[PDB]
């Protein structure tokens, strides 16, 4: 309703909560947004979590809509032991 | 979790290659003591050696053990989704490409014999399953046949089957493609699938049935019969 969707979001068990939980917001916004939003509702860090949407990844520089996010779409929050892009750069500088 | 090198107990056998003749990392016996590390610390969700010394270990393999040593993680850290899909990540990124390679396979094999409603491993190796370097597509699609074994859910499966017709693939990829069809729909004898394959199988030619992997295809159609 009114262009809102409430996505299911999936948490992990380490973070003991419930595992499906409901998440109301826009589909105009981006994947920035979506890692940001998600982080503090849940209390994550935004920068150590990667969302994966509607059997997709986020395509985080684009925004939800282009992406194909809709109404009631599955996303599972994945945690990390560095930083999203940390994730590439520690590897990265080991040679 | 257990050390491989203690399941052979080296250091109470009498050690008769020793010494000057022992002082190398050689890729077939660490290969083995990785898959010995996987199949003997599998489902417990942590290990000692392939942890601290993750990235370290890896270095000291080569070529064919890259795609094999990392997804033997994945057997360690099995149906901890969120255990495993925290741990790949290292090298879900990472400089080496075979390792890459593994790691990709790993992340799928996490997610073998559970079912998530976010489908976690769908969503990574779908963008994969097309990769240019054949190494990355095979690891891809390995593990993400091998997290939907048994689905029958025809979305993975209709992005399976264009590999088929994919001749561009090298042929253990397409080995692989039917191995994982067959898999994700066991003895259901699905027509979308069964006359897929069929065609698939039907269209080789003399050096193309002899070669190694073509032996696979029937499987991936015997496997949609089971029973």
């Amino acid at each position: 309703t009114t262009g809102i969707a409430t996505i299911e979001v999936f948490l992990p068990p380490r973070l003991k909560k419930d595992r499906k939980n409901l998440l109301e917001t826009r589909l105009h916004i981006t994947g920035r947004e979506l890692r940001s939003k998600i982080a503090e509702t849940f209390g994550l860090q935004e920068n150590y979590i990667k969302i994966v949407i509607n059997k997709k990844q986020l395509q985080l520089g684009k925004t939800l809509e282009e992406q194909g996010v809709a109404h009631n779409v599955k996303a599972m929050v994945l945690e990390l032991k560095q930083s999203e892009e940390d994730a590439r750069k520690n590897f990265q500088l080991e040679e | 979790p257990k050390v491989p090198d203690d399941i052979y107990k080296t250091h109470l056998e009498n050690n008769r290659f020793g010494g000057s003749g022992s002082q190398v990392d050689s890729a077939r016996m660490n290969l083995a003591s990785s898959f010995v590390n996987g199949f003997v610390n599998a489902a417990f969700g942590q290990d000692k050696l392939l942890t601290d010394d993750g990235n370290k270990w890896l270095y000291k393999n080569k070529d064919h053990g890259m795609l094999s040593a990392a997804a033997s993680l994945g057997m360690i850290l099995l149906w901890d989704v969120d255990g495993g899909l925290t741990q790949i990540d290292k090298y879900l990124y990472s400089s080496e490409d075979y390792i890459k390679s593994g790691a990709l396979l790993a992340c799928g094999i996490v997610n073998s014999g559970v079912r998530n409603e976010c489908d976690p491993a769908l969503a990574l190796l779908s963008d994969y399953v097309l990769h240019n370097s054949n190494t990355m597509r095979l690891g891809s699609i390995f593990g993400l046949g091998l997290a939907y074994a048994g689905s029958n859910r025809e979305d993975v499966l209709t992005l399976l089957l264009p590999v088929m017709g994919d001749s561009k693939s090298s042929m253990e990829v397409a080995g692989v493609t039917a191995l994982a069809c067959g898999m994700i729909a066991v003895g259901s004898c699905n027509g979308d699938v069964t006359s897929t394959i069929l065609q698939t199988i039907m269209e080789k030619s003399e050096t193309e049935l002899k070669d190694t992997y073509a032996r696979w295809l029937p499987l991936g159609l015997g496997l949609n019969h089971l029973g």
